[PDB]
C-alpha cells in the first residue's frame, strides 16, 4: 500500500504509506498524493530514504549506522524536516 | 537478506525491499503492483546492463549490505509503449545551491 | 533525585562503544553532579570498577548529543553473577531527522554564525538550544 509525494521540481516519490504516516505533517495532509512547493527532489529523497532508515532501526538490537547527510543539502533538509515533524 | 531498493524511470522513484535472493522478475510484478504495467512490457537496469528475470537481486549486485535503507540502490526502469521499448531514461535529481559563506 | 546509592558494592562493567562517536561517559555523583570520565575512542572498549546503585548516562564528548546504553537512557550496574562483568552497550539512538539536521549545521557553522543562516527565526533558536546534560537531568526529573 503506496503514497505518492511529488517534489517541487515534479519528481515523483513512491514510498508505502506507513513509512509516510512517519510524519504528522503527511498523515494530515492525506486525511492520497501529497504536493511539495517547497521541498526539492534533492531533499524530498532523502527524506524517504530516512523514512526507510526510521522503520529498518527503531527498536532494533542490530547496531545502528549513522544516517548519512551532506553539508550541501542540511540546510534544506533543515527546513523540510521541521516542517514535516520528523 | 532485505535489500532497499530506489527504482527509477524518467521522474518516477518507488522506494521498496526486497529479499537477495528474489528475482528480477519478481520485482517486476511488484513495479506491475504499483504501476500497473504488467512485467512483459518493462525492463529493468542496473546502470546501463539489462537485467535477466530469472536472475536474484544477490547475483545482479543488489546485496544487504550496499542496497541499505539509508543509502538505498538504484534500479532502472524502462517500458514498452505498445511495439519498442523506450531507451532508459532517468531524471536527476535538483541540484543543491552554493554552500553558504559560513559552512 | 538523580543520584547514585552509596551502596559501596564492587560492580564490574564493560564499557563498549559500538558508535561512530567519541564517548563521554558521565557518573551522576552521590549529589546528583554528572562527573564526566575519560573517553572512549569509536569502536573501543573498557572494563571499569563501578558499584551497585550508580547511575551513568553518555555522551558524544564533542556535541553532547545524546547516546543510548542497552537501549536506555540510563545505565545502572547490577550484581555481578559468578564473576562476569555486566555489558554496557553504547550506541546512536535512531535520532529524529530534525534533530539530526541540526547536529550536521552545527557541526558546519560556528555558534557566532547562526544569526547569519537563512532559516525562520524558531530554527535559530533550536540551533541555539544545544543538547546540554544539565537540561536532560531536570528532562529525566
Ligand atoms: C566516589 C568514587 C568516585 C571514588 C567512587 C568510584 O570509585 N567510582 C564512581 C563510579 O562508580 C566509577 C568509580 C570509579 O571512579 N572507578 C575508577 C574508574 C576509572 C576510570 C574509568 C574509566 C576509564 N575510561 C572510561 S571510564 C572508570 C572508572
Amino acid at each position: 500500500m503506496y503514497v505518492k509525494l511529488i517534489s517541487s521540481d515534479g519528481h515523483e516519490f513512491i514510498v508505502k504509506r506507513e513509512h509516510a504516516l512517519t510524519s504528522g505533517t503527511i498523515k494530515a495532509m492525506l486525511s492520497n498524493e501529497v504536493n511539495f512547493r517547497e521541498i526539492p527532489s534533492h531533499v524530498l529523497s532523502k527524506v524517504c530514504m530516512y523514512f526507510t532508515y526510521k522503520v529498518r532501526y527503531t527498536n532494533s538490537s542490530t547496531e545502528i549506522p549513522e544516517f548519512p547527510i551532506a553539508p550541501e543539502i542540511a540546510l534544506e533538509l533543515l527546513m523540510a524536516a521541521n516542517f514535516l515533524d520528523c | 537478506m532485505d535489500v532497499f531498493l530506489m527504482i527509477r524511470r524518467h521522474k518516477t522513484t518507488i522506494f521498496t525491499d526486497a529479499k537477495e535472493s528474489s528475482t528480477v522478475f519478481e520485482l517486476k510484478r511488484i513495479v506491475e503492483g504499483i504501476l500497473k504495467r504488467p512485467p512483459d512490457e518493462q525492463r529493468l537496469y542496473k546502470d546501463d546492463q539489462l537485467l535477466d528475470d530469472g536472475k536474484t537481486l544477490g547475483e545482479c549486485g543488489f546485496t544487504s549490505q550496499t542496497a541499505r535503507p539509508q543509502a538505498p540502490a538504484t534500479v532502472g526502469l524502462a517500458f514498452r509503449a505498445d511495439d519498442t521499448f523506450e531507451a532508459l531514461c532517468i531524471e536527476p535529481f535538483s541540484s543543491p545551491p552554493e554552500l553558504p559563506d559560513v559552512m | 533525585v538523580l543520584r547514585s546509592v552509596n551502596s559501596r558494592e564492587p560492580s564490574q562493567v564493560i564499557f563498549c562503544n559500538r558508535s561512530p562517536r567519541v564517548v563521554l561517559p558521565v557518573w551522576l555523583n552521590f549529589d546528583g553532579e554528572p562527573q564526566p570520565y575519560p573517553t572512549l575512542p569509536p569502536g573501543t572498549g573498557r572494563r571499569i570498577h563501578s558499584y551497585r546503585g550508580h547511575l551513568w548516562l553518555f555522551r558524544d564528548a564533542g556535541t553532547h548529543d545524546g547516546l543510548l546504553v542497552n537501549q536506555t537512557e540510563l545505565f545502572v550496574p547490577s550484581l555481578n553473577v559468578d564473576g562476569q562483568p555486566i555489558f554496557a552497550n553504547i550506541t546512536l539512538p535512531v535520532y529524529t531527522l530534525k534533530e539530526r539536521c541540526l547536529q550536521v549545521v552545527r557541526s558546519l557553522v560556528k555558534p557566532e554564525n547562526y544569526r547569519r543562516l537563512d532559516i525562520v527565526r524558531s530554527l535559530y533558536e533550536d540551533l541555539e538550544d544545544h543538547p546540554n546534560v544539565q537540561k536532560d537531568l531536570e528532562r529525566l526529573t
